[PDB]
């Protein structure tokens, strides 16, 4: 069998500032169009975006991840369920020609992190080494898990992926950033008031907030609230656990920990597949636009 | 410079959560209706944090910019969830359609 083995590579001659270049690129056009999505911006995208690349992992016999970096190709790009991610992806391309020696595996994986941090998040430490590979690494499609699920499904497909149960709720922290369109998922509304801002809104939103299952105009059933919250079955199921539940009510009154445990699974949600050597240089800490003065 | 851009401006990155015209709604943030700087927050018993009430600070447009800029580098601890208005353009355009509906 020989299980894939993928090695982490660092770029030729490349180090900390050198990444970090990128990183206030990103940061920069991140800050440049903000008239993107209703004035949202690409912070969100840019997000999802990391976490699909890095969804299509199995740990079974080790294939997709965010080590690949295929997204460049044919197959996994027209995705039914990866559609509205082509604007993350034309938004790092012309950064993608500047820095024509860094692999889009990193360079998807540190817009994810760049996108978190810059829109007010936890430092999240981020490591290269993932390089470009041919056309036979590409993974099939269907290994994103499905809108319309319970709480079973959930917890049964973060398995994949190598997720217990308080990384599955911190990781599903980040669904308090942006909104939902029919014109790709077929679902309406914000996540939360805050669409740019990372908070711990999701948590706090759930256990307040009156919910009520209705039919959107895609015939798809989701959550809406009185406010104008929505969210999906999926997402709402985690209340309907018992498991889950005692880890939203944590995250809820307590914000740090979520922010501490949410750096500790995204981080570990990049990373999934990738073999890091004994001599690879510790996780990078980038520093966000705020702090260089900004 | 433009009220009506800062219309557009105020729709999409504060009516999810203020509202200028009214006094009832106190959705996230408190309403905006007649903001010349009262002082720090105003009372329809809507729960304030310990940060805005000290140091008052009269809301007058130059210094509401700052806010609006950097909310947090501004009032440290505040429950306003808002990254900021980095321009300087689009704030000139909100700040002046504020005033107005504050009649
Ligand atoms: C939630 C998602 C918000 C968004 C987006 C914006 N604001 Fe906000 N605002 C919000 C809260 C929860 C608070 C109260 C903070 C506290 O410490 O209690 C505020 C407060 C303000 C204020 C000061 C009012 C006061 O101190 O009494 C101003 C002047 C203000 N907000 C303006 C403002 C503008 C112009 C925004 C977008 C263009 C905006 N806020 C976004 C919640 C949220
Ligand atoms: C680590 C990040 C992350 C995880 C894990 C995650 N999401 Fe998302 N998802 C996002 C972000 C960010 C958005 C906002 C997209 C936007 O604003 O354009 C989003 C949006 C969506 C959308 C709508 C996208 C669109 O363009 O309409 C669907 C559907 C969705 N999520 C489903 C899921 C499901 C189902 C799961 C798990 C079972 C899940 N998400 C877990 C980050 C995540």
């Amino acid at each position: 069998t020989t299980p894939l083995v993928h090695v982490a590579s660092v770029e030729k001659g490349r180090s900390y500032e050198d990444f970090q270049k990128v990183y206030n690129a990103i940061a920069l056009k991140l800050r440049e169009d903000d008239e993107y999505d209703n004035y949202i911006g690409y912070g969100p995208v840019l997000v999802r975006l990391a976490w699909h690349i890095s969804g299509t992992w199995d740990k079974h016999d080790n294939t997709g991840g965010s080590y690949g970096g295929t997204y460049r190709f044919k197959k996994e790009f027209n995705d039914p369920s990866n559609a509205g991610l082509q604007n993350g992806f034309k938004f790092l391309e012309p950064i993608h020609k500047e820095f024509p020696w860094i692999s889009s595996g990193d360079l998807f994986s540190l817009g994810g992190v760049t996108a978190v941090q810059e829109m007010q998040g936890p430092k999240i430490p981020w490591r290269c080494g993932r390089v470009d590979t041919p056309e036979d690494t590409t993974p099939d499609n269907g290994r994103l898990p499905d809108a319309d699920k319970d709480a079973g499904y959930v917890r049964t497909f973060f398995q994949r992926l190598n997720m217990n149960d308080r990384e599955v709720v911190a990781l599903m922290g980040a669904h308090a950033l942006g909104k939902t369109h029919l014109k790709n998922s077929g679902y309406e509304g914000p996540y939360g008031a805050a669409n740019n801002v990372f908070t711990n809104e999701f948590y706090l939103n759930l256990l307040n907030e009156d919910w009520k299952l209705e039919k959107n105009d895609a015939n798809n059933e989701q959550w809406d609230s009185k406010s104008g919250y929505m969210m999906l079955p999926t997402d709402y199921s985690l209340i309907q656990d018992p498991k889950y539940l005692s880890i939203v009510k944590e995250y809820a009154n307590d914000q740090d920990k979520f922010f501490k445990d949410f750096s500790k699974a995204f981080e570990k949600l990049l990373e999934n597949g990738i073999t890091f050597p004994k001599d690879a240089p510790s996780p990078f800490i980038f520093k966000t636009l705020e702090e260089q003065g900004l | 410079g433009s009220a009506k851009k800062g219309a557009t401006l105020f729709k999409t990155r504060c009516l999810q959560c203020h509202t200028v015209e009214k006094g009832g709604p106190h959705k996230v943030g408190p309403n905006l209706h007649g903001i010349f700087g009262r002082h720090s927050g105003q009372a329809e018993g809507y729960s304030y944090t310990d940060a805005n009430i000290k140091k008052n600070v009269l809301w007058d447009e130059n210094n509401m910019s700052e806010y609006l800029t950097n909310p947090k580098k501004y009032i440290p601890g505040t429950k306003m969830a808002f990254g900021g208005l980095k321009k300087e353009k689009d704030r000139n355009d909100l700040i002046t359609y504020l005033k107005k509906a504050c009649e």
